[PDB]
RNA sequence: CUGGGGCACGCGGGUACGCUAGCCGC
RNA sequence: UUGGGCUCUGUGGGUGCUUGGCCGCUGGCCAGACCUACUUCAAAGCCACCGGGGGUACCUACCGGUUG
């Protein structure tokens, strides 16, 4: 057991992107404590002893779907400075270590492939898949 | 009237009670009882409602009534002719009704033909709830034993409830809790 | 307007979960004696070493 | 406090919660409960008897 | 010892834990599952097996869509009751009550059951509508389930009139019913509390014949008694 | 003299203190004040985040395991 | 509302329905008149018990029956109304005391 | 045992005071 | 332009995490040195501005109340009111006991409030669990008690009776008792070491180290007997108030005082500190109390006058001020602003605790979650108040949710953290600054 | 698929596991 | 002087003073309290012309008390001791008062500008 | 190639989709 | 004498001669109200209990010096 302190490497990595979004009037900051608040007990989920790709794939649809929603409303408030770079790699970071804690799941796989084809990355698609074929003949 | 200005509220040897502002000493109302064959004012005192009143008739209806419309609010059957009510008291407590001591509007009646004391429960449509029986010695004519019951008060905000008679006797009850009760317990008495 | 604080025991364990979560402050409000802690932690290094 | 570890050890060499230097072996603490008394106090009151014949004897 | 006594007063009297140890036995009481895997089963697939048999519900019977919004949404899934205000509280608990009246009817069906385990691991409506529940729970006092809820249910927390089934919580086999209509006989508190609740019901129109059955000769057994109590020869005293 | 509500602070150099003191600068300093104001920061993870704490403690050389062949080509 | 349903759908996919949780859970004229007490007025400010019943910091002369309405707030503040402010053979029958002698 | 009754706890109550009626 | 506000970011994290105003990089004139000494500013620029981001991440939400309108206020606020508003998870804290016969009592919590203790005067110790309501012990101790108060756990405690100190386990066994004090009116404990510190009648103030069980100072006041105590947990350093009028401050490395405020005209009854050890409020005899800036020694504004000579102040994690006196209590709110540089004083309390008959003994704040403690002549009482409160500690200094993993680590980790008792000063801040006297010999000898 | 569960919550041991449970001697007299 | 407390009463009406006088049920009538006062009351004197009395307290103060309302006049403190005081005195020519506390310290007073 | 440096990354209609490759806006 | 009995467990007075509850008290308040003003001058000294014999480098108390 490490798993907070864990936590509070990726949540404090999280933290500038909500730092802006705080600057921003795209959150008011009970929402923004809303936010933090889902976020940390994710993850601490995530770096639980005992896991499973079901949990991987609720986390990541969690924040994907957030990346969405902040699309949508700074596209409502019409602000172009936000970009969407940190919150796909943070969410790659997700899809690494559900690898390396289940590599075996097909189904967190295709997910994964699945994901990194829609945003655009194929030589990192390429990549993937080769693990993925090397896990799984 | 509790909240009411400069006006006292007297009852007749007739069935009306009249209204009178004390300020320039002026009669300003008055008021006459449904079913004229109840005969005598007897008692009388206002509740912790707003502008609501009740007075006691000799001929055996209580009554409680909206002071400023006239409007009869509850009617109670609540004396035998030969049994009038004699001092009656409401409790403020905020529960103690509705069959289960949570809710409100109990009130305590007493006579001086008799020495016990009964418990209404007001809420649906006024029922009785209960009967302390012979609180005091009940009173006799014929006896040498000394009976009947002066008044009554709930006293403000608590359950207590004060008693004296003429027995010489100055007693208090009080309701529980826990147990829900019907009739309270007595917990001071001295004779 | 009243809103007095309050603390779960979700705050600091979340249910069905035996992790540990430890939230940290930051505040050297909340940590005193900083260079004397420090120095003593130094000092055992050594005598550790 | 667990049974200190070796290193942690090696480091509260002096350390010790119950056994003060200054509680004396708790040899007041044997004795009353050896001896059924019910005050601590009348212990140490019979212990400056005991050191007064002391040193009236030492002087001796 | 008036200071213990104090103290227990209030430590009986508390609604939440705060040592890790009741934490952990608090959440893990619960009807379906065994204790060693409640304690670790976390608060998604608890909403997840009981929003199923909800649905199962709810295809089943009509009126229960107020409480699909109100009870058992994503966000309901993580209420904590516990932080709260009162007033707050008690207009969840008339929810609360409005529930049960409604589901008692399907109580030997799995989805009902499964819904008042979620209504229980969440909301711990056996520690804060007590009474409620073992009054919608009594008229199957022969069921399994009443034995489960039998086990779960917090002892000082329950109702000063049904605190007689102690014994049969260190003993966990159902009361039968003539222990109930002799404690329904001797108080008038009991009686009363069954006769509220099902007159609640019936007010609400959500009755069924079951649960009037029920109810009918419970009062009936316990008039009787009670008149064999009341006579007394002293003509004062019979009246 | 001394009014109401004026303190008195003894002026007077507390003689234990003197070994936590650092007698001799360091030999890279070159002044005093660069140097109590050099330290100026806690080092460990109660005074600041773990990001900065792996930052502030990571080694100047790391040496992972291997064989250490020298240099080869030069890199810059 | 110049939002989209699914975005709002959105909103409570990740921000949650918390303040719309909490409002899921929370879904005879006067007889007799009298003309002395339009006649009175009262300063309340330099009363002290009657200090907590004006609005505002100005509020010191007010007129008899304003006065009384300001009682009467204080009233209800003070003691709030019962419900029982707000036909059966039987329960005529419990409710006479007459059935209840011996 | 339960259902006995506790102290009696003369209570904190506030009443209208009526000194005000003039 | 955008760049003012992270400018004004900057600044904000010079003000809060800078600890040491900022290095003059022009000053220096080696190049090794320079780009060594910008590295080194560059990482700590970055440190403070990442913490200044991390104070995001707090959880909580600082307890408060808004009056709402111009005619009501604060300190017309009952608990009833309160415990309608509040949320039921301390609407049930808001509690009291009533243990009459057994003298006034005096209260203290621990240091993270999982725990507390009252001990009556006339000898009667109590220590229980709050919140959760189990008592841990409780004994009868006989003749009179003066002062109890926990050590570093919720394990063990101290009781300061008629004459010898005692400290007892955790159910109760008397361990030992040290006869070393003796007839002892006041205990604190200076817990980042592990220092317990006592004054008895004569003024003789003991330092005795708790872990080594051998006493660190002694030190006999020549002037008084000490009527009131308190203790800086920014420094750890005492502050002791005399009879005559002067409050002292004072360190177990000096025989004379190390300041000397003068202060209230009677003696001081009682004295309070801010545990970031800027102000420090004090109640005389003269029936003022007044404040202090402590960092600069010399006070803010005219005193305050309190109706009575309070018995006790204390203060909370943030500014909260409570002070008890005769018998009901007062809670000011800003007694002291931090961000600004010059006091105004305030018109009104925050909030009262009226005076039923219970004469205020001793008072004190529960460490963390927003209730008060008030220790008097009937028993103990807890009220709740939101203003008062740390919204959000750091679980590894202490944690008022430890399980017995957590404490059995903790304690060892402040064993291996203790401090030396010299480490004890004005400025806790100075371990490693210069000798400027043997720099100066040595350079010196070194160029001659 | 998904059912009530039982409740059945009410010394040195009995038979023995560390020597595939020899059990317990009952003490007959002829033993 | 009680515990904190100060009070006077009257003193009562006796049966031997009166010529056809009775034991009266409630024999005291009390005539004022005064709770301006912190800690133990410990030493009580009045004037020679029984209309102003001094009160010596146990918190190292003493307070001048009015028999009945003067008109040039407020009821009033004296402070500075170092330890209670134990007495407290008018003069004979009742200008300056003494008071003597308890470490061994008289003060006279007087009333001067 | 985490070697360094440079370019681009959102919403509209177009040239065009079981799709997005291009022109100008917002 | 138209139920009896043991044992337990609560509440209430008593078990010491009857003068009110509270507060910033010569008044007010019990629905409380106003809530922070005002200031010429820090201080007089002493004593102030740890069991005995024993050592004493360091700390301290004292006493006597020494440079600055």
């Amino acid at each position: 057991a490490w798993v907070a302190d864990k936590a509070r490497f990726y949540l404090e990595r999280a933290a500038p992107e909500l730092r802006e979004w705080e600057e921003k009037e795209i959150f008011t900051k009970d929402e923004i404590r809303n936010l933090v608040a889902k976020r940390s007990d994710f993850e601490h989920l995530v770096l639980a002893p005992g896991t499973k790709p079901t949990d991987f794939l609720n986390y990541v649809n969690w924040e994907r779907s957030l990346d969405r929603l902040r699309a949508k409303r700074c596209a409502r408030l019409n602000i172009r400075s936000v970009t969407s770079h940190a919150s796909q790699a943070r969410t790659f970071g997700i899809f690494e270590r559900a690898v390396l804690k289940h590599p075996g799941s097909i189904e967190l796989w295709l997910a994964y492939l699945e994901f990194a084809a829609q945003v655009k990355a194929t030589k990192r698609w390429r990549r993937i898949m080769t693990r993925a074929l090397r896990l799984h003949p | 009237m509790p909240t009411f200005l400069n006006k006292i509220f007297v009852g007749r040897k007739d069935g009306w009670v009249e209204i009178w502002n004390v300020s320039t000493g002026k009669l300003i109302y008055t008021l006459l009882p449904p079913s004229p064959d109840c005969g005598a004012v007897t008692c009388l005192q206002p509740t912790p409602a707003l502008s609501l009143l009740a007075i006691a008739y000799s001929g055996g209806p209580l009554v409680i009534q909206n002071v400023l419309t006239d409007k009869t609010v509850l009617l109670l059957e609540a004396g035998t002719d030969d049994a009038p009510v004699t001092s009656i008291s409401f409790r403020t407590d905020g529960l103690g009704a509705g069959q289960d001591g949570r809710k409100d509007g109990v009130m305590a009646t007493a006579t001086s033909v008799s020495g016990d004391v009964t418990f209404w429960d007001l809420n649906k449509g006024g029922r009785i709830m209960g009967v302390l029986r012979s609180a005091h010695n009940p009173p006799s004519r014929h006896n040498i034993v000394r009976g009947g019951i002066s008044k009554i008060e709930f006293l403000a905000g608590q359950p207590v409830i004060v008693t004296s008679g003429l027995d010489n006797s100055l007693k208090t009850w009080i309701f529980d809790e826990s147990p829900f009760s019907p009739v309270p317990r007595i917990l001071h008495q001295r004779s | 307007k009243i809103k007095a604080l309050t603390r779960s025991i979700t705050a600091q364990q979340a249910p069905g979960s035996d992790v540990q979560r430890a939230p940290r402050n930051l505040a050297p409000e909340l940590h005193p004696f900083e260079r004397a802690r420090e120095y003593q932690r130094a000092l055992n290094a050594v005598k550790l070493e | 406090v667990r049974k200190l570890k070796y290193h942690e050890q090696k480091l509260l060499k002096k350390h010790d919660f119950i056994n003060y230097k200054s509680d004396n072996n708790h040899r007041d603490h044997d004795v009353i409960r050896r001896y059924m008394i019910q005050k601590p106090e009348d212990y140490h009151k019979y212990n400056r008897l005991c050191g007064s014949l002391r040193q009236f004897a030492h002087r001796l | 010892s008036s200071l213990a006594q104090q103290l227990a007063q209030i430590a009986a009297n508390s609604r939440s834990s705060f040592n890790v140890k009741a934490l952990k036995a608090s959440h893990s009481k619960s009807l379906i599952w065994e204790p060693r895997v409640a304690v670790s089963q976390t608060f998604a697939e608890i909403y997840s097996q009981c929003y199923e048999g909800f649905k199962e519900l709810c295809h089943l019977d009509s009126r229960f869509v107020p409480f699909d919004a109100t009870l058992f949404s994503a966000q309901s899934q993580e209420v904590d009751r516990t932080q709260m205000t009162a007033e707050e509280n008690a207009a969840l608990d008339k929810r609360v009550d409005s529930f049960l009246h409604l589901v008692g009817s399907r109580l030997r069906l799995m989805p009902a059951i499964k819904a008042v385990e979620w209504l229980i691991r969440r909301f711990r409506i056996h520690e804060f509508n007590t009474g409620t529940l073992l009054a919608t729970f009594l008229p199957y006092h022969t069921i399994p389930a009443f034995v489960t809820l039998l086990s779960i249910l917090p002892v000082q927390r329950i109702p000063i009139e049904y605190r007689f089934l102690d014994p049969y919580i260190k003993s966990l086999t159902p009361p039968p019913r003539a222990a109930i209509v002799q404690q329904a006989t001797n108080r008038p508190d009991l009686l009363s509390a069954i006769s509220r609740y099902t007159l609640d019901s019936c007010r609400a129109k959500q009755e069924y014949p079951g649960l009037i059955s029920f109810w009918g000769g419970i009062m009936a057994e316990a008039v009787n008694g009670m008149i064999d109590k009341m006579r007394s020869g002293r003509r004062a005293i019979q009246l | 003299d001394y009014k109401l509500k004026d303190v008195i602070i003894n002026e007077k150099r507390v003689k234990k203190n003197d070994k936590y003191l650092a007698t001799g600068l360091p030999h890279p300093f070159e002044s005093q004040q660069q140097y109590e104001r050099s330290l100026r920061l806690p080092v460990g993870p109660e005074w600041m985040t773990k990001e900065t704490f792996q930052d502030a403690t990571k080694p100047r050389v790391i040496i992972k395991q291997g064989i250490i062949a020298p240099m080869s080509k030069p890199m810059y | 509302a110049e939002k989209d349903a699914e975005e709002e759908e959105l909103e409570k996919f990740v921000l949650g329905a918390k303040e719309t949780f909490r409002e899921q859970l929370f879904r005879d004229a006067p007889a007799w008149e009298d003309s002395d007490d339009e006649r009175l007025t009262i300063s309340l400010a330099g009363a002290t018990r009657l200090r907590k019943l004006r609005i505002s910091e100005s509020e010191d002369l007010v007129s008899g029956i304003e006065y009384a309405r300001r009682l009467r707030q204080q009233y209800l503040r003070l003691y709030p109304q019962p419900d029982w402010a707000k036909p059966l053979p039987l329960d005529s029958f419990l409710r006479d005391a007459n059935s209840f002698k011996v | 045992p339960v259902g006995m009754p506790a102290k009696w706890d003369v209570k904190e109550a506030r009443k209208y005071n009526i000194e005000a009626d003039g | 332009k955008a760049e003012l506000d992270r400018i004004r970011r900057y600044k904000q994290a010079q003000k809060k995490y800078g600890r040491g105003p900022r290095v003059d990089i022009k000053s220096v004139r080696d190049k090794k040195l320079r780009r060594t000494l910008t590295n080194l500013e560059n990482k700590y620029k970055t440190a403070a501005l990442k913490a200044k981001e991390a104070e995001i991440l707090l959880e909580n939400q600082t307890g408060f109340l808004e009056p709402e309108g111009e005619l009501e206020r604060t300190y017309k606020v009952r608990q009833d009111e309160i415990v309608k508003e509040v949320a039921v998870e301390v609407a049930q804290k808001k509690f009291e006991l009533k243990l009459t016969e057994l003298g006034p009592y005096t209260c203290e919590y621990s240091r993270n409030g999982r725990d507390l203790i009252l001990a009556g005067r006339k000898g009667h110790v109590a220590t229980m669990d709050w919140r959760e309501g189990k008592l841990g012990c409780e004994l009868q101790l006989g003749e009179t008690v003066r002062d109890a108060r926990f050590l570093h756990n919720n394990q063990f405690f101290a009781v300061a009776q008629k004459k010898y100190v005692y400290i007892y386990d955790h159910n109760g066994v008397e361990i030992h008792c040290l006869r070393k004090h003796v007839e002892v009116s006041h205990m604190e404990f200076l817990p980042y070491h592990f220092l317990l510190a006592t004054l008895s009648i004569s003024g003789q103030l003991k330092y005795q180290d708790t872990s080594t069980g051998q006493i660190v100072a002694e030190i006999a006041t020549k002037h008084g007997t000490p009527v009131s105590l308190t203790q800086n947990p920014y420094n750890a350093i005492l502050h002791i108030g005399q009879q005559n009028g002067t409050v002292t401050l004072w360190s177990p490395n000096s025989t004379d005082p190390l300041v000397k405020l003068l202060a209230h005209r009677g003696p001081v009854r009682s004295l309070a500190v801010d545990r970031e050890g800027r102000y420090m409020v004090s109640t005389g005899q003269d029936n003022k109390m007044c404040i202090w800036d402590i960092r600069n020694f010399k006070e803010a504004v005219n005193s305050y006058f309190t109706r009575a000579p309070a018995t006790s102040v204390a203060i909370s994690d943030t500014g909260l001020t409570a002070v008890g006196w005769g018998t009901h209590t007062t809670i000011w709110k800003g007694l002291f602003n931090k961000e600004r540089p010059v006091q105004v004083k305030v018109d009104s309390p925050y909030m009262t605790w009226g005076g039923q008959g219970q004469v205020v003994e001793r008072v004190r704040w529960c460490p963390f979650e927003d209730i008060l403690g008030i220790g008097h002549n009937e028993g103990f009482s807890s009220i709740i108040v939101p203003g008062a409160g740390e919204a959000n500690y750091d679980a590894l200094e202490v944690n008022p949710f430890e399980t017995k993993k957590q404490r059995q680590e903790g304690e060892v980790k402040a064993l291996l953290n203790k401090l030396q008792p010299e480490m004890i000063a004005l400025d806790p801040n100075f371990i490693g600054n210069l000798d400027l006297r043997s720099e100066k010999q040595r350079q010196a000898e070194r160029d001659l | 698929e998904l059912s009530v569960r039982v409740p059945q919550l009410p010394g040195p041991p009995d038979t023995l596991s560390d020597w595939y449970n020899i059990p317990r001697t009952n003490l007959t007299p002829e033993l | 002087g009680l515990k904190r407390k100060i009070e006077v009463w009257h003193v009562p009406s006796t049966p031997d003073t009166n010529e056809d006088g009775d034991l009266e049920f409630a024999p005291f009538v009390r005539h004022h309290t005064h709770m301006q006062h912190f800690d133990d009351v410990r030493h009580l004197e009045w004037s020679s012309d029984s209309r102003f009395f001094l009160s010596a307290s146990k918190d190292l103060t003493a307070r001048i008390w009015s028999l009945d309302t003067e008109e040039g006049f407020v009821p009033t403190v004296l402070s500075g001791h170092r330890q209670g005081v134990v007495g407290a005195y008018f003069s004979k020519d009742q200008e300056t008062i003494y008071t003597v506390s308890k470490d061994g310290a008289v003060f006279e007073w007087k009333y001067v500008a």
